[PDB]
């Protein structure tokens, strides 16, 4: 779908209305916090020390936007024969990894994200998506 | 391995083979959000 | 030797990975091999010479290596003029003793004299910490 | 992580402190056999 | 071989991992800090209250940095029969004295010291190797 | 055993198969105690 | 314990004596890390 994955504040289940959520953070779902992310190519460091620690915020990406953004690591492996002479960028990244399936009421507003329940929605956050297009 | 000079290599260019890598695909924001 | 050679490179670990190039460190001593036979120029001298852990490498493995440490550098030709730019531009050393400067006040110096295109300005953090290592 | 602008970093150079990373090494014909 | 020694924070499964090493100090090994430095040589003091108490980097001298300083310190012998005369220096510095071993992580980065575990490993501070060549 | 007046040798020269001996060694005497 | 002006003392200096203590030694940076 799209949108921004919600969270359901206070019980489980008892979302009644608009009021009773919040937007999802990195905290909720650590697994797509950057102390975990798959560093296949190598691009978060390895200093413990050079690590945020700060969570943000989570995005949905669109089954249709997935279809673009893998074609566009297909680019690059019309080229691997240099590359790897070259020596650059030795595993390419499959963004397939990068995403989480979870699953929630996603949205672009608490009150019709209410509505709208969802099972096995991809997630991203806005920096490790920046660091795939980079 | 593959030998560039030798005989036995095929230079047959045909249009039900054209060539293509990634021209260009679609990348519109409205439909990506 | 060989693997100080790497050494060189991984001063700008902090950079590399900001490049997407060698993402995992070549370490030499893991292509070698540790075998012992009789090891020599001549026969007529191996044949009084038998070591062991003797390490043994293939001329192909042994030119792929070289040309890791060679292609990575390649990538750092412009980099590592900035650094060292971005060094003399003001005394960051002394013959002897100590000198002292707040800060703030010196990297307002370099955003200030530094040419335009300077990758210090376009990476500050991986400056920092490539100066700082 | 770290603040370039902030306070609490310390610029003292040193002589015992002095810059170098790697300008030459050893690396005879004679002596790599 | 070379580098800095690294300790882990976090389970180094694969290589390229996002965290998980962290530079030593001396406070990590006691040992290696100068409170507890043979004073032969009485370079440090006695008196308590003039002694830094302050932790400090640690740094691996290479194999090859061993050899050419235990040279070097060769060249003071050749007048020890002249050197008890002033009364200077009367014991040999010993340059092993200094260092500790301990196998860890070392290398440059911890990034290419991660693949790079090593075993008994010379290590010194740059207080102490300061006050050698001093 | 080997006609080097005969065919079946090869003779190509590159820069990977560089020609050295051992011109010079490093026996200098501070470093030799 | 050694007589300087006595008897008995040897003075024959020779090519493989040759006098040399310790003029110096490698100190550079990059080989020594
Ligand atoms: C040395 C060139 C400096 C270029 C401008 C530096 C900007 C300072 C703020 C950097 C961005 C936010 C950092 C915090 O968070």
């Amino acid at each position: 779908p799209g949108g921004v994955p919600w969270i359901a504040v206070g019980d489980e289940t008892s979302v009644t209305s608009p009021g009773a959520l919040r937007r999802m953070t990195s905290k909720d779902i650590p697994e797509t916090a950057i102390i975990n992310t798959d560093n296949s190519s190598g691009a978060v460091p390895s200093e413990s020390a050079l690590v945020p620690y700060i969570d943000e915020p989570l995005v949905v990406v669109t089954e249709h936007a997935i279809t673009n953004f893998t074609k566009a690591e297909m680019a690059l492996e019309f080229n691997r024969e240099f590359l790897d002479k070259m020596r650059v960028l030795s595993v390419s990244p499959k963004y397939s990894d990068l995403l989480t399936y979870v699953d929630c009421y996603v949205g672009v507003s608490a009150r019709q994200a209410l509505n709208n329940f969802q099972k096995q929605v991809p997630v991203i956050t806005p920096t490790r998506q920046t660091m795939y297009v980079d | 391995t593959i030998n560039v000079t030798g005989d036995g290599n095929v230079f047959k260019p045909s249009a039900e083979t054209s060539s293509t890598a990634v021209p260009s695909l679609s990348l519109s924001p409205g439909m990506l959000n | 030797n060989f693997t100080k050679a790497e050494m060189a490179l991984e001063f700008n670990r902090e950079f590399l990975d900001k490049m997407r190039v060698l993402s995992v460190s070549p370490k030499y001593s893991d292509l070698l091999t540790y075998v012992d036979c009789y090891v020599g120029v001549s026969a007529r001298q191996a044949l009084n010479n038998f070591q062991k852990q003797v390490p043994v490498i293939t001329p192909t493995r042994q030119t792929m290596y070289v040309d890791s440490i060679q292609a990575a550098l390649k990538a750092l030709e412009k980099w590592e003029i900035d650094l060292r730019v971005a060094q003399t531009l003001l005394p960051t050393n002394v013959p002897i003793g100590e000198v002292s400067c707040p800060m703030q006040s010196v990297v307002k110096l370099l955003d200030d004299q530094l040419p335009d295109d300077s990758l210090i300005r376009r990476y500050p953090k991986e400056a920092a910490v490539a100066l700082a290592k």
